[PDB]
Order: C-alpha cells, then sequence, then structure tokens
C-alpha cells in the first residue's frame, strides 16, 4: 500500500534572507489509517563545487538542521497536516550564500522529508528547495565601445575583416541584477551589412585558492538584438534581462569566486566574428 | 476598424503561389498547440508558438507573406487568449491579484524573454502583452515602447513594417488608449530601405520585380496609418503628410495615405495630392492607383469649389492616357461618379465618349462587364428626367455596347425599373418613346422555350409598366396606332397582350365618353377598327378561362357602341374546349350578359 | 551549456 | 363603441382606371379604418397592398378579373352584433335582381349582403334586409351605364344600429349621403 506525502512552503516565491525564518507544513493524504514509526524533516544548505575537467575543492555546508517531525504513530485516511519551521542563521559573522545554479559552483538550500513504514507498505523520501537571497550591498560605469577591425586585439589575421565602424555604448557594466542591461548600438558603416548582432552573458567561475585553481567560462544565455542589414545610423537597442537566480551577485570567497561578463558578438554576411568582451560587476541593489 | 475585415481582405487579395498545404500545416500547428495546452503541457504550447512565429522572420515566398502573417498571427493570438485565461483562472486589480498567479506570469515572461532570436521574442511577447496587466498598473505602457524599439533590429523592411502592423494591432486590441505613433516615424527612418540597394539586390536574387514587390506593403502600411491616424488631430496628420512629402519616392507612401487617411482630409488637399502624384515616378508604383484612391476619397468628400473643374481636367488628362483598358476602367469607374455628381450633361457625355473609346478596342469590354455595369447604374441614378438622359447623345450606343444577352437584359430591366419608379406622367416625347421602345424590344427578345415563368412575369410587369406610360392626349387614332404597334412588338409575351386588349377597350370607351354618344362617322370607323383589333388579338391568348373572360368583356365593350354577336358565338364555340366553379361563374356571367344583347 | 529557457519547468509555470 | 368599415370594390386597376380619384386617396388615411370589405375586381397585388396600408382586417372576394384566384367566392364575416355576407355580384343570373339577392341572403342566413358588379351604387332595405351596392371607387366604366360616378361606402356599426356615409365624386366635388339601418 502507498499513499501521498508532500511538503509545502508558506511563501509562494520561496524568497528568504539572513535573519528570516522558514515556515511550512507537511501534508499527507492517505487511503488507509497507516500506522508508522516516524516522519522526519531535514534542512540543509550546501555548495557542490565540481572540479575542472584536490586540496580545497571539498563541498562545504552553510547551514544544517533536522527535526523528527512525527514520532511513531498512525496516519488516518483523508488529509493530515503538521506544521514545521526552521531558523535561517549562521554562527558568528558568517552569511548565507546566494541560491546559485551553475556548472562549477552550485549553491542550494533544500528540505528533505522521509517517511518510514512497515509490513503492507514501504518507506519513502521527498526533496524540495527554497530560494535564499544575498543581502543588499550604486554608480553606473558606461563603457563606450567602437567595434572596428583595428580595435579587435584578438584578431591578428585582420586581412579578412571588411571595414566597419560600429559604435554604441552600454549604459553600465555595474548592473543591478534586478534591472536590465541597457545600451545602444549604431552601425556607422558596414562594407558587409551585418548578418546579426548578439548579447552573450558569460559566467566565469574560479574554484580554488591561490596555490592552484582552474578558471572556467560558460555562457548563461545568448540573445539576438538585430537581424539582417539594419539601416545605417539607426540606434538598435540592447535590452537584456538578468536571470532570476541563474545569476547571483559576484562573490569573493577564500575558496571560490563567481564573476560575469557580456560579449557583443556581431556576425557579417561572410560569417565573420566580432567579439567585444566587456566586464560585468553584477550586484543586488 | 476590426481586424477580421482586413484579415479577409488580405487573404482574398494575396492568394499567391503547396500554399494550401502550407496553410494546412499552419492550422495543424495550431491544433497541436490547442491539444498540447489542453493536456497541461504549457511549455509545449510556448515552444510550438515560438516555432510558428519563427516563420515570419523568413521571406522565401515573398509574394505570399501577408497571408502568412495573418495565419501565424491568428495562432499567436490563440496563444495569447489561452495563457491569459489560464492566469485569470489561477486568480479585480493587479494589486488584488494573488501572488501565485503573479509568480506564474513572471515565469511566463522570463521564459519568453530568454529566446535566442529577436523576431520570435517580439512575436511571443507582444502576443501576451495583456498579461502584463497583472504585474503592475503600467505594464503595457512600460512594455510597448520597448517593443516598438526592438523592431529597429529588423533590417528587411517588409518584416519590419509587418511587425509594426502586428504591434499596432495588439495595441488597438488590448490597450487602445499615442505611444504607438512612434512606429510610423521609425518606419519613415527605415523607409529609405525600401528603395535602398540591399533590398533591391535581395529582390533581383529572389526573382521579383520592384512594381510587384512594392504592392506587398499596402496592407501593412494601410493598417499602420489607420491605427495611428485614428481620431488623430489635424496637426499630427499635417506633420505626417509633411514628412511623407520630402521622403524621396513617396509614391507608395501617398497611396497608403489615401487608403488610410479620412477622405474628408484627402479631398480638401486635392490640388496638393494631384501635384505630388504628378511629381512621382512611373517606374515603380503606377500612378493610376494613386489617382484611383483620390477618386475613391472624392466619392466621399467634395474638394473646394475654386478648382473642382481643374481637378477633373487633370484627372482625365492623365486617366485618359492609361494604355491598359483593364487598368483604365478600374480607375475611371470611381471618377465617373464624381463627373456625374459635380458636372452637367456635357461633361458626362464627354467622359462617356472617352470610356467607349477606351473599352471598345479588341472587345476589351468583354472582361470588364461588372465595372461598366456599376458606372451605368451610377449614370442612371444621377439622372431623374429621362428626356435628358436620352438627350445625351451617347446613351444608346453605350447600351449597344453590352452585346452579351444576359447583361443586356439585366441593364434593360434596370432602366425600365428606373423609368417606372421615376415617371408619374405619360410622355409623348418622341426621343423617350423611341429609346424605351428599343430597350423593351431587346429585353423581350430574350424570352425563349427555356425561359422561366417568373422571368416572363417580371418582364411582363416591366413592359406593361412602360406601355401604361404612353399617352397621346385627345388624339385617339394615334393612341390606337401605338397600341397596335406595341402588340406587333410584344407578341410572344402574353400578359402584355392582355394589357393591350384591356387598353384598346378602355380607349374605345374613352372615345365614347369624350363625345357623349352619337359617334361621328370618323369615330364610327375608328371604333369599328378598334373592335376589329380586339377580335383579331383575342384568339392568340394561350389561356382558356382568360380567353373566355376577355371575349365576354369585348362583347360588352362592342355592344356599348352600337356595333352589333360574333364575339358571343366565338366564346360559345370555344366552351367545349374547357375548375368547375370558374366555368359555373363564366356561364352565369354569360347568361347575365345575354339578358341585354 | 544550460540556458535560462531550458531550465524553467512546466510545474513552475 | 363605434366600428368603422370601408366598403369598396371594382378598383379594376389598371384594367379600366389608372388609379383612384385624386381626392379619394386624400380622404382615406391609415389607422382610422377598422375593417375593409372588398367586392373584388382588384386585378392586382398592388391594389391589395394599398388596401393593407389602410387598415388591418381585409376581407376580399373573387371578381371576374382578379389576378389572384385564391380569393373566397362568397364570404360571411361577423362584426359586432351584425353579420355581413359578401359576394362580387357578377354571379347572379339576372344582373342586379332583388329576388336573386334575397335568395342568396337566405342561403347565407346573413343580416346584410354586399354585391357590387353593377357600378350603379344602391342602398335599400327590403323585408328588413339591408343591401348596399358600393359602386366603383374608381369611377370605372361598365356596359350597363353611361356615366359612372366614383363611389365608396363607410359603414359605422354601433350595437344594433348602422349608419352609412356614402361618398361619391361628382365633377370635382365629393358628395356625402347618410343612411340609417336598425335590425328589427
Amino acid at each position: 500500500m502507498g499513499t501521498a506525502l508532500d511538503i509545502k512552503i508558506k511563501r509562494a516565491n520561496k524568497v528568504y534572507h539572513a535573519g528570516e525564518v522558514l515556515s511550512g507544513v507537511v501534508v499527507i493524504s492517505s487511503k488507509d489509517s497507516v500506522q508508522h514509526q516516524g516522519v522526519s524533516l531535514t534542512m540543509e544548505g550546501t555548495v557542490n563545487l565540481q572540479l575542472s575537467a584536490y586540496n580545497s575543492v571539498k563541498p562545504i555546508q552553510i547551514i544544517n538542521s533536522t527535526i523528527e517531525m512525527v514520532k511513531p504513530g498512525k496516519f488516518p485516511s483523508g488529509k493530515t497536516e503538521i506544521p514545521f519551521e526552521f531558523p535561517l542563521h549562521l554562527k558568528g559573522n558568517k552569511v548565507l550564500y546566494e541560491t546559485y545554479h551553475g556548472v562549477f559552483v552550485n549553491i542550494q538550500y533544500t528540505l528533505r522529508c522521509d517517511m518510514k513504514r512497515s509490513l503492507l507498505a514501504k518507506d519513502l523520501t521527498k526533496t524540495c528547495e527554497f530560494i535564499v537571497h544575498s543581502a543588499p550591498q550604486f554608480t553606473p560605469s558606461p563603457v563606450d565601445f567602437t567595434i572596428t577591425p583595428e580595435t579587435l586585439q584578438n584578431v591578428k589575421e585582420r586581412a579578412l575583416l571588411p571595414k566597419f565602424l560600429l559604435r554604441g555604448h552600454l549604459n553600465s557594466t555595474n548592473c543591478v541584477i534586478t534591472q536590465p542591461l541597457t545600451g545602444e548600438l549604431v552601425v556607422e558603416s558596414s562594407e558587409a551589412a551585418i548578418r546579426s548582432v548578439e548579447l552573450q552573458l558569460v559566467r566565469v567561475e574560479t574554484c580554488g585558492c591561490a596555490e592552484g585553481y582552474a578558471r572556467d567560462a560558460t555562457e548563461i544565455q545568448n540573445i539576438q538584438i538585430a537581424d539582417g542589414d539594419v539601416c545605417r545610423g539607426l540606434s538598435v537597442p540592447i535590452y537584456m534581462v538578468f536571470p532570476r537566480l541563474f545569476t547571483c551577485p559576484t562573490l569573493e570567497t577564500t575558496n571560490f569566486k563567481v564573476e560575469f561578463e557580456v560579449n557583443i558578438v556581431v556576425l557579417l554576411h561572410p560569417d565573420h566574428l566580432i567579439t567585444e568582451n566587456f566586464p560585468l560587476k553584477l550586484c543586488r541593489i | 476598424e476590426p481586424w477580421t475585415n482586413k484579415r479577409g481582405e488580405i487573404l482574398a487579395r494575396y492568394t499567391t503561389t503547396t500554399q494550401q498545404d502550407y496553410v494546412n500545416r499552419i492550422e495543424e500547428l495550431n491544433q497541436s498547440l490547442k491539444d498540447a495546452w489542453a493536456s497541461d503541457q504549457k511549455v509545449k504550447a510556448l515552444k510550438i508558438v515560438i516555432q510558428c512565429s519563427k516563420l515570419l522572420s523568413d521571406t522565401s515566398v515573398i509574394q505570399f507573406y501577408p497571408s502568412k502573417f495573418v495565419l501565424i498571427t491568428d495562432i499567436l493570438d490563440t496563444f495569447g487568449k489561452l495563457v491569459y485565461e489560464r492566469i485569470f483562472s489561477m486568480c479585480f486589480s493587479p494589486e488584488n491579484a494573488n501572488d501565485t498567479a503573479k509568480e506564474t506570469c513572471l515565469n511566463w515572461f522570463f521564459k519568453i524573454a530568454s529566446i535566442r532570436e529577436l523576431i520570435p521574442r517580439f512575436y511571443v511577447e507582444a502576443s501576451i502583452l495583456k498579461c502584463n496587466k497583472f504585474l503592475s498598473k503600467t505594464g503595457i505602457s512600460e512594455c510597448l515602447p520597448r517593443l516598438t524599439c526592438m523592431i529597429r533590429g529588423i533590417g528587411d523592411p517588409l518584416v519590419s513594417v509587418y511587425a509594426r502592423a502586428y504591434l499596432c494591432r495588439v495595441g488597438m486590441e488590448v490597450a487602445p488608449h499615442e505611444t504607438l505613433n512612434k512606429n510610423f516615424f521609425d518606419f519613415l527612418l527605415t523607409f529609405k530601405q525600401i528603395h535602398g540597394d540591399t533590398v533591391q539586390n535581395q529582390l533581383v536574387v529572389q526573382g521579383v520585380e520592384l512594381p510587384s514587390y512594392l504592392p506587398l506593403y499596402p496592407p501593412a502600411m494601410d493598417w499602420i496609418f489607420q491605427c495611428i491616424s485614428y481620431h488623430a488631430p489635424e496637426a499630427l496628420l499635417t506633420e505626417m503628410m509633411e514628412r511623407c512629402k520630402k521622403l524621396g519616392n513617396n509614391a507608395l507612401l501617398l497611396n497608403s495615405v489615401m487608403s488610410a487617411f479620412r477622405a474628408e482630409f484627402i479631398a480638401t488637399r486635392s490640388m496638393d495630392f494631384i501635384g505630388m502624384i504628378k511629381e512621382c515616378d512611373e517606374s515603380g508604383f503606377p500612378k493610376h492607383l494613386l489617382f484611383r484612391s483620390l477618386g475613391l476619397n472624392l466619392a466621399l468628400a467634395d474638394p473646394p469649389e475654386s478648382d473642382r473643374l481643374q481637378i477633373l481636367n487633370e484627372a482625365w488628362k492623365v486617366i485618359t492616357k492609361l494604355k491598359n483598358p483593364q487598368d483604365y476602367i478600374n480607375c475611371a469607374e470611381v471618377w465617373v461618379e464624381y463627373t456625374c455628381k459635380h458636372f452637367t450633361k456635357r461633361e458626362v457625355n464627354t467622359v462617356l465618349a472617352d470610356v467607349i473609346k477606351h473599352m471598345t478596342p479588341d472587345r476589351a469590354f468583354e472582361d470588364s462587364y461588372p465595372q461598366l455595369q456599376l458606372i451605368i447604374k451610377k449614370v442612371i441614378a444621377h439622372f431623374h428626367d429621362f428626356s435628358v438622359l436620352f438627350s445625351v447623345e451617347k446613351f444608346l450606343p453605350f447600351l449597344d455596347m453590352f452585346q452579351k444577352e444576359s447583361v443586356r437584359v439585366e441593364v434593360c430591366k434596370c432602366i425600365m425599373d428606373a423609368f417606372i419608379k421615376h415617371q408619374q406622367e405619360p410622355t409623348k416625347d418622341p426621343v423617350i418613346l423611341n429609346a424605351l421602345l428599343h430597350v423593351c424590344k431587346t429585353m423581350h427578345d430574350s424570352v425563349n422555350a427555356l425561359t422561366l415563368e417568373d422571368e416572363k412575369r417580371m418582364l411582363s410587369y416591366l413592359i406593361n409598366g412602360f406601355i401604361k406610360m404612353v399617352s397621346f392626349g385627345r388624339d385617339f387614332e394615334q393612341q390606337l396606332s401605338f397600341y397596335v404597334e406595341s402588340r406587333s412588338m410584344f407578341c410572344n409575351l402574353e400578359p402584355v397582350l392582355v394589357q393591350l386588349i384591356h387598353s384598346v377597350n378602355r380607349l374605345a370607351m374613352e372615345t365614347r365618353k369624350v363625345m357623349k354618344g352619337n359617334h361621328s362617322r370618323k369615330t364610327a370607323a375608328f371604333v369599328r377598327a378598334c373592335v376589329a383589333y380586339c377580335f383579331i388579338t383575342i384568339p392568340s391568348l394561350a389561356g382558356i378561362f382568360t380567353r373566355l373572360n376577355l371575349y365576354l368583356h369585348s362583347g360588352q365593350v362592342a355592344l356599348a357602341n352600337q356595333c352589333l354577336d360574333a364575339f358571343f358565338k366565338a366564346a360559345i364555340s370555344l366552351v367545349p374546349e374547357v375548375s368547375e366553379s370558374f366555368l359555373l361563374e363564366f356561364l352565369c356571367n354569360f347568361f347575365s350578359t345575354l339578358l341585354i344583347v | 551549456g544550460n540556458f535560462a529557457f531550458e531550465g524553467i519547468g512546466d510545474e513552475d509555470l | 363603441g363605434h366600428r368603422l368599415v370601408l366598403v369598396l370594390g371594382d378598383l379594376h386597376i389598371p384594367h379600366r382606371c389608372n388609379s383612384l380619384p385624386a381626392k379619394f386617396k386624400k380622404l382615406l388615411v391609415p389607422g382610422k379604418i377598422q375593417h375593409i370589405l372588398c367586392t373584388g375586381n382588384l386585378c392586382t397585388k398592388e391594389s391589395y397592398d394599398y388596401l393593407k396600408t389602410l387598415a388591418g382586417d381585409v376581407h376580399i372576394v373573387r371578381g371576374d378579373f382578379d389576378e389572384n384566384l385564391n380569393y373566397p367566392e362568397q364570404k360571411v364575416v361577423t362584426v359586432g352584433q351584425f353579420k355581413i355576407g359578401l359576394i362580387h355580384g357578377h354571379q347572379v343570373i339576372p344582373w342586379g335582381d332583388m329576388a336573386s339577392l334575397a335568395l342568396l341572403q337566405r342561403q347565407f342566413d346573413v343580416d346584410i349582403l354586399i354585391s357590387g358588379h353593377t357600378h350603379k351604387f344602391e342602398a335599400f332595405e327590403h323585408e328588413n334586409k339591408f343591401y348596399i351596392n358600393p359602386g366603383s371607387a374608381t369611377g370605372a366604366y361598365n356596359a350597363l351605364e353611361t356615366n359612372i360616378i366614383p363611389s365608396f361606402v363607410l359603414m359605422d356599426i354601433q350595437a344594433s344600429t348602422v349608419v352609412t356615409y356614402v361618398y361619391q365624386l361628382i365633377g370635382d366635388d365629393v358628395k356625402v349621403e347618410r343612411i340609417e339601418y336598425k335590425k328589427p
């Protein structure tokens, strides 16, 4: 025999901060009056630092607690509910890390509810998650740029680049993660009409200390802002939205760091490659 | 105002070269969307809608693009409705909206706002613009200008203009309550792309010509101008036209202006538009369409009195040169309405000469019967006195123009209806008599063994309505001659014979009454002649009871004027050929009649 | 390699 | 209560007359006539339509020249405490025979009978039976007469009393005469 068990979080958006308290309810629907030995809950917070494809790469734990929610007993048929709570705090001055999903620094905060049974049934396990936001920390730093073949340092075989004089500017590289990346791009001249213009958010993560580490770069998202040969002198706009929590404020830690950047990648009719790699000091303000 | 009308217009106009299989695929994707959404697979719905909207970023089949726009935007609006009512199901004020539905719609927005391509993002975001109501009181206002600016990333001006069309459509359908206006200006800023070299070599590589490429814009531009100009102030329209003037090849732009702008506004600028069309170039958009739109607007609005003649002149000074009759008539039918409305019989006669001259060669009229029909309807409508209408020296040859049978009989019925419904006094005018005689002859000539009974009844009504409107005053000999000639003309149609027999008898009785008896010898001969006419006519009637009744009435009318028996002998001899009640009443009437014979 | 558009679940919508 | 009936017939339009007298049209207005009794000889649907725009209730019998044959040959209808029987008139074997009209009246068992073929209007009470021949509203011609003054009757019924106003166009003036009938 099997029944239904679930974990419910009071806040719809699951957003929580240091100094707050997480609250919820464990709710079970049962087709039978199931006698059991106990249903327990466990709250954990961890960061699963992977290793670049060692000394200080072990997973670390930020917060941990557990409560045997239910002693041995019996759950009747129908609906049954038992509240539960947990405190979100750390020893001393330590602060919680941001709920970051990545590829080499994955920070998570989870609840696990386990049910125990006997003859005529079996034990079950349930998982969950909730969102933890880093504390609030502003001065814009607009970066005027001129995408020209002569300004592409990485381009040493420039013979293949036809003349162009792309101009524009980002309103800021110090981006409030709750506000979009905004800017302008103007095609002041293009011997080869633009084939496309893209905005590539690259996350770079470092997992280690000064003794030895590997820096790894990946692309969160690519969006396209102009397709085909735009009119010369027309101000194409650069509106970008920052992932809800796929992106976290950049972190400086003795063991790891997470940082971001934006690449403006322009493609020309002869499949040319432009790449302007601006910085990105993301923050929560 | 409603888009469905323009949807049907674009669909009916842009059925171009399978295309039917392609629309079937579009509707299959719509059905898959509906089924997947029904099964609570929201992400499948969103992904399929992105797949669909991606098809509007490509212009491989350039000619068919507007109908592709219509169909794919229909699926896009289906997505909009689905998601909107789903969030409304989870849930008035945006603040009153519960946080759960807010979370779901924010998830929707962040889902769409992470697409790789600009055009799909624009389509699948403007589709669900309505959902922005929940987020804040000003979601649509803060989201629309961004949507307009995002179009600047689309270079191919056709896709840009149709994206503006869709955005204006959604703005009118969702939040009609100024911000949309910028769209047009941006189009202007990229209008030069239409004749810019890149678009031209794109065309020449696809295999299309500029005069055919440009005519794909009129629908999208017309919708854009209709949306922005809707209830627009005079100053804004003045600025729009002012910018449309300087902008190089403003031919297509002026076409869209005249199609969208109010005819009240276009008419009073008649001289300006005439000059602008003169300044345009014939290489691209033909000028005849622009002058056609001007005529259309004039049909609804009257320009200033100071130059109306001149307008006409200029119009027909260019319209006359049109060397393709199919093109000519499509622009002349609208103008002839104004010609008749604002000018005397001489001007309409001259334009009639012009149109006969243009359509006659190589029997080109054969293909343009509908428009010739409309112009002739308007010509007849403008004229109330038929004497004048036949004073026009080129009315009858125009009628002769319709050499086809069905169309000619239709026109004859139309003119006969106009006569009967606009003629309260009988006429002796030889011109009117002759013209009506000719038209009625050609109308009657249609009847044949395959003719339908109701057709015969309607034609009989028409010819009888005519013959009832011919009087010769005191002259009764000439009036009898007219009736006998009408009989000779209308032999086959039977009710006309019936009416003519009733009429000859009534004329004989009137001759009796206009002299109080003692019919003079001349009138004695006349009355004998009329009764002989009635005797000759009666045997021709095909009916039986009608024949007997008319024999009886002829007997009475002949007895009335001392002309003494043959009629009653004929009726009695006919009796054996004959429902019982009708025969009974006939014999009762006969017996009563003989009581005085 | 993991986007913000292939990481939104049906359940979350 | 006053019940108004327009008794007319022998329009003959357009067989014998272009239209009703120019002044008769004016003296008739829609919405004032309760019932319309017709002796037949409409000869057209247009005449029937013109009749309908004078009242709501229209009873019509079959003349010798009606285009529509679906009319009733003889029709008896009840207004108030009176019953009116209506036939065209041409049926009678001796035209305009008092004895024939009385025999027909017996046959319907009716208080008053209307016959109007003989354009010569009539109004007579015989054996306590009232009989009215409207004449022609159009002044049309007939073999039996020389001059045919247009005429039509307006029968007003009040309980068992009947007052008839007959209008006849002579020259260019309409003359009105009053007759009274009281069922015994």
